[PDB]
């Protein structure tokens, strides 16, 4: 730590010790079903993009693996989690939206996306956690006459919320005449089709999209990934995984009152202090293992190599590896002496250390 | 209905995350209900719609089952799915479809395609009752409290806050308010909520025990 | 505002005003000295013992080593100032058993040996005044173990890698070499700060010190009572407003307080984000994968290594002011307290 | 700008410490001024004989 | 006419404050400080102010130094006309040399400098696309603008930072020199001091 071969006396901060975890701990909530992917990326026929339907997916054990086996598509488009830890961490409710769509149009399902279907069918959030599956469909989504069952909409007198539908058919006014239920003049059908064909183009293919919309760790979780748990143990350094979360730390028994709808308890430097058991309701503190700063006094290297070692801010029962307990921590190596010199290497409040003899060993001396 | 225009008395305040904090000042930046606000009294002896102008305080000091259920939506009378909360002594249905609404919609004590339909316990149990309802990205919360109250002619004071109780995607768009009334003299309180700034007091306890405003006085601009 | 009272002095060409009485007047001069000594665990503080974190925050080469460094040379900059302000007198001298000064009464400013800690009344009215942060120079992970109430400031300040290191000299090794120059001072007089100590009379002593004002001794010799009296009014006027007023001791609670407030600030930047997903690391860990969480990472990594230089610049800047007034203290102990300063003001 | 704002808010108390050092120096310079020229305790007059 | 600096300072949200004590005030100290000083000497800084003759007090100030008083009585008039004439000196090289007040001026031009230089840093890009943030808002999209907004609010935190940390520095000199004036007044106008070349 001083980068060189030869020190001189006096006394450095060399390092911390840190007490290392002995086991793992993993704590997930005891469900027992599956989640139903299976039928909400195989259908007859899908929804329509104005009409667009919201599968929720709760109370089961998710495995995101066999999604691939259930649709040919590449982009497994995501923007706040990646793709390949969906199953390391779980949620609490799975949203799966199911439409039909243009080709050239996929690019508008994004957060902070503008357009036609991101504007007046289908808005997703600035903060959208969740993500995209887009699969090409012209083998079971095409006509050579023409496919009138999908419909979009034209436009609309104000621009839509996230996560809204309107279903209603109204005629469009832009003017002073009204409507009255007439597409006259002025007055336009807002709902149109696609219209597919098979001698359409790569970009004017039909697209079947599934939008996953996941719910972070606010509420006691539902949607799980595939992992076992394991026993608790309290009192000890282990590494611990509550509901997706990891950490190392020590867990206690806890006297906090936590409300009914809580089960996180957060610090002022925004960590987790208390936490929720998922399978028992008990309530655990987090309190981190032991640590401290270690100081090595010595001598010059000409005259000895024996050290001696300061653990900073501790008593001696709780380090792990002559010892004397200052109020600068306690020191190992050096014995204390009742003898008063004036001070050549400073410890601490009040307590010095020297190289005297009495052969030549390491005093320490108020 | 009979109308008259009384003090908010800074009630109205709500749990902001489902976060255990405890003995901390914490700042917040949300739709809260402004504190001394003007806030209006209904007395319904008698009726159009009320606003739902970013959200909706709603308090009503009487007892036994004579209040139960809202309707929320934009155009009450068809053409629009619109959402509907009924109450009962054993369960609540909440239900965002097309609907029939009338003039007068009201429950008789002695419908289209649509979605989205709920189950779930009993929203309702000197019985002063808070709701907060909220409509934020296509969720519709909802928030309640029930305190003790002496005097029924205004607001009481003090604080209270009002605990997070249902989270539901329903994803429609509310304009309008409507109140359901059973028929075999109801009073109620609305105030309506604005994206303000407050700073709240969790005690030794994790119960939020005090809260100021960023905006009503140049004294709470000092306190932020 | 008001600049003070109006006065017309009465000048004349042949007049003059010669004063016929006096008065002996104590004031109090208060002078910080030292501050906290603090340390900071880079590791425990950016990445807090994650492995990944701490292999990125190996790429930013030698910040926290001079930071380490900058906070070490403070720390004995502050042990450096107290030596030099107190610990100036050669031998520890005491006070005679006999507590007979011509009538004078030091009996509130000389030590009493019934408590533990040999202090002073003035000094025990002067450390009850200023309230401590109650930092890390005593131990606290038993206590910050055990969960008793909520969660501390000084806790979480420990939890995070900042720590108090204790001071060299204790608070009975000042109060005692305080006590060696109180006694050199009323029994050997100027003396004893340039060579030997030389016993003096205390009458004897302060008949020299008029004869340094300009005012001839005998004046001491025909009003020794009333001068005498006069100090112990004073002295008690000194413990009065001492336990009365509590604000004149604002300059070291302002430094108590400015010590604490930089440590809070350093604890509460931790939450922040700084364009990331997350100020959890754990969280960005689980949730993304590898090139993602190193982006973010990396961003959180040099929100809080900007902080942490930001609070090593205004502690050394801080050191410097601390060093000024101790420097300016070291020079009042020499020349007010082992001599006689004919200095105006001063 | 809001969204600048609203992105600026995710950098913590930068700010407030920065306003916190430059309301110390804005103090500090009237504590100067103070110390030096305010030492006197009444406004002396010179009398008109010159 | 054109746009001033000043304008361009107090357009970005640096604004200078007044100092408590007006320039009134501070003569009017200085004025108090003279008039004691002209008729009781060094008594007006021990107590109560004292009226002595100018003559017997110069006559004082000069046993101080080291020389019979009976001096001055015997040269009063060459004294007078002496100090008569080193003020008229002080008057005319303050009149025709302008360089001698170069301190106080530099105190001026360091804290132009320092606002002045923190008005031109905010036309830099800080490595992003444009400087101006109104065109990063309309050309991009949320996430691309958040990216250059981001890059443009590190590099303003940074020169504000390096602004205020200048700042302190020269805030501690200041204090210092201000120490020195506030001792040089309690020794030198309210007493005679003994100190060498002080
Ligand atoms: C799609 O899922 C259904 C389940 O409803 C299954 O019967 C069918 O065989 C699946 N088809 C393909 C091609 O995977
Ligand atoms: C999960 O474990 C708890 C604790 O024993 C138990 O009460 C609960 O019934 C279990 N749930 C299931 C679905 O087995
Ligand atoms: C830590 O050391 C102190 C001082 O000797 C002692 O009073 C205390 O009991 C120790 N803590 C233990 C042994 O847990
Ligand atoms: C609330 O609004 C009504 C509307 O006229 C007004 O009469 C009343 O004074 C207001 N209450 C206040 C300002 O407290
Ligand atoms: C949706 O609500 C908004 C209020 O924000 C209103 O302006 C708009 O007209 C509503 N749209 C429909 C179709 O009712
Ligand atoms: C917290 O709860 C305890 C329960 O014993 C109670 O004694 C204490 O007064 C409460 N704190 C409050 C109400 O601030
Ligand atoms: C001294 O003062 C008197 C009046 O105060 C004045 O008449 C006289 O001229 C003065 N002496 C001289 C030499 O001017
Ligand atoms: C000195 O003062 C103390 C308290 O101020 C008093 O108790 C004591 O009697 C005094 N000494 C003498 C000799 O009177």
């Amino acid at each position: 730590t001083l980068k060189s071969f030869t020190v001189e006396k006096g006394i450095y901060q060399t390092s911390n010790f840190r007490v290392q975890p002995t086991e793992s701990i993993v704590r997930f909530p005891n469900i027992t079903n599956l989640c139903p992917f299976h039928e909400v990326f195989n259908a007859t026929t899908f929804a329509s993009v104005y009409a667009w339907n919201r599968k929720r997916i709760s109370n089961c054990v998710a495995d995101y693996s066999v999604i691939y086996n259930f649709a040919p598509f590449f982009a497994f488009k995501c923007y706040g989690v990646s793709p390949t830890k969906l199953n390391d961490l779980c949620f609490t409710n799975v949203y799966a939206d199911s439409f039909v769509i243009r080709g050239n149009e996929v690019s508008q399902i994004a957060p902070g996306q503008t357009g036609n279907i991101a504007d007046y069918n289908y808005k997703l959030p600035d903060d959208f956690t969740g993500c995209v599956i887009a699969w090409n469909s012209n083998k079971l989504d095409s006509k050579p006459s023409g496919n009138y069952n999908y419909l979009y909409r034209l436009l609309r007198k104000s621009k839509l919320k996230p996560f809204e539908r309107d279903i209603s058919t109204e005629i469009y006014q832009a003017g002073n005449k009204p409507c009255n239920g007439v597409a006259g003049p002025n007055c336009y059908s807002p709902l149109q089709s696609y219209g597919f064909r098979p001698t359409y183009g790569v970009g004017h293919q039909p697209y079947r999209v599934v939008v996953l919309s996941f719910e972070l760790l606010h509420a006691p979780a539902t949607v799980c990934g595939p992992k076992k748990s394991t026993n608790l143990v309290k009192n000890k350094c282990v590494n611990f995984n509550f509901n997706g979360l990891t950490g190392t730390g020590v867990l206690t028994e806890s006297n906090k009152k936590f409300l009914p709808f809580q089960q996180f308890g957060r610090d002022i430097a925004d960590t987790t202090d208390a936490v929720r058991d998922p399978q028992t309701l008990e309530i655990l503190d987090i309190t981190p293992c032991s640590f401290g700063g270690v100081s090595v006094i010595t001598p010059g290297t000409n005259t000895s190599n024996q050290v001696a070692v300061l653990y900073q801010g501790v008593n001696c029962t709780e380090v792990p590896v002559n010892v004397f307990q200052t109020r600068a921590g306690c020191l190992i190596g050096a014995e204390y002496v009742n003898n008063s010199y004036e001070c050549d290497i400073p410890i601490g409040a009040g307590i010095c250390a020297s190289y005297q003899t009495q052969s030549q060993s390491i005093i320490a001396y108020t | 209905r009979t109308q008259s225009y009384t003090n908010s008395f800074t009630r109205g305040v709500y749990y902001p995350d489902k976060v255990f904090r405890s003995s901390v000042l914490h700042s917040t930046h949300d739709l809260f209900l402004p504190f001394f606000s003007n806030v209006t009294w209904f007395h319904a002896i008698h009726n159009p719609a009320l606003p739902f102008n970013d959200g909706v305080y709603f308090a009503s000091t009487e007892k036994s089952n004579i209040i139960r259920g809202w309707i929320f939506g934009t155009t009450l009378d068809s053409k629009t799915q619109s959402l509907l909360i009924v109450n009962n002594a054993t369960n609540v249905v909440i239900k965002v479809c097309e609907f029939q609404f009338c003039n007068d919609p009201f429950l008789d004590v002695y419908a289209n395609n649509c979605t989205f339909e709920y189950v779930s316990q009993p929203f309702l149990m000197k019985n002063l009752r808070e709701f907060v309802f909220k409509n934020i990205d296509g969720y519709f919360k909802i928030y309640s409290k029930h305190t003790p109250i002496n005097l029924e002619r205004d607001l009481p004071q003090g604080f209270s806050a009002l605990e997070p109780l249902v989270d539901l995607p329903i994803g429609i768009n509310i304009t309008r308010f409507q109140t359901l009334l059973a028929l075999h003299a109801a009073a109620y309180y609305v105030g309506y909520l604005q994206p303000r700034t407050f700073l709240l007091k969790y005690n030794e306890n994790g119960t939020i025990t005090d809260a100021v405003d960023c905006a009503l006085d140049p004294l709470s601009e000092t306190k932020c | 505002m008001s600049l003070g009272a109006e006065n017309s002095v009465a000048y004349s060409n042949n007049s003059i005003a010669i004063p016929t009485n006096f008065t002996i007047s104590v004031t109090t001069e208060i002078l910080p000295v030292s501050m906290t000594k603090t340390s900071v665990d880079c590791t425990m503080y950016i990445c807090g013992d994650s492995t990944e974190c701490s292999n990125l925050l190996l790429q930013y080469g030698s910040f926290c080593t001079q930071l380490k460094r900058a906070l070490t040379g403070i720390a004995v900059e502050q042990d450096k100032n107290t030596q030099e302000v107190f610990a100036q007198v050669k031998q520890i001298y005491k006070t005679p058993p006999i507590k007979y000064f011509g009538g004078f009464n030091f009996s509130q400013i000389l030590p009493d040996p019934s408590k533990p800690s040999k202090r002073s009344f003035i000094e025990d009215l002067l450390f009850n005044k200023v309230t401590l942060a109650d930092a890390g120079f005593i131990k606290q992970y038993g206590d910050c173990l055990g969960d008793i109430a909520a969660r501390d400031l000084i806790c979480a300040q420990k939890f995070n890698g900042l720590t108090v290191l204790p001071p060299l000299l204790t608070d009975e090794m000042i109060a005692q070499y305080t006590s060696a120059l109180l006694a050199g001072t009323i029994t050997s007089g100027w003396t004893f700060g340039a060579g030997a100590a030389l016993q003096i009379p205390f009458a004897m002593q302060m008949a020299y010190r008029f004869n340094g004002i300009g005012v001839t001794q005998n004046v001491l010799y025909e009003n020794q009572k009333l001068i005498a009296n006069q100090f112990n009014s004073a002295i008690g006027k000194i413990q009065d407003s001492l336990s009365s007023t509590a604000s004149a001791l604002g300059k070291l609670q302002d430094v108590v307080n400015h010590n604490a407030q930089a440590l809070n600030t350093l604890v509460k930047q931790l939450s922040s984000k700084f364009g990331a997903i997350s100020s959890v690391l754990n969280d960005i860990l689980s949730r993304l994968d590898k090139v993602e969480a190193e982006v973010q990472i990396d961003r959180l990594i040099t929100g809080r290594l900007q902080s942490l230089q930001t609070y090593v610049t205004q502690q050394l800047i801080r050191a410097a002011e601390i060093r000024a007034s101790a420097n300016l203290a070291a020079t009042k102990m020499s020349e007010c307290v082992l001599g006689q300063s004919k200095r105006v003001d001063f």
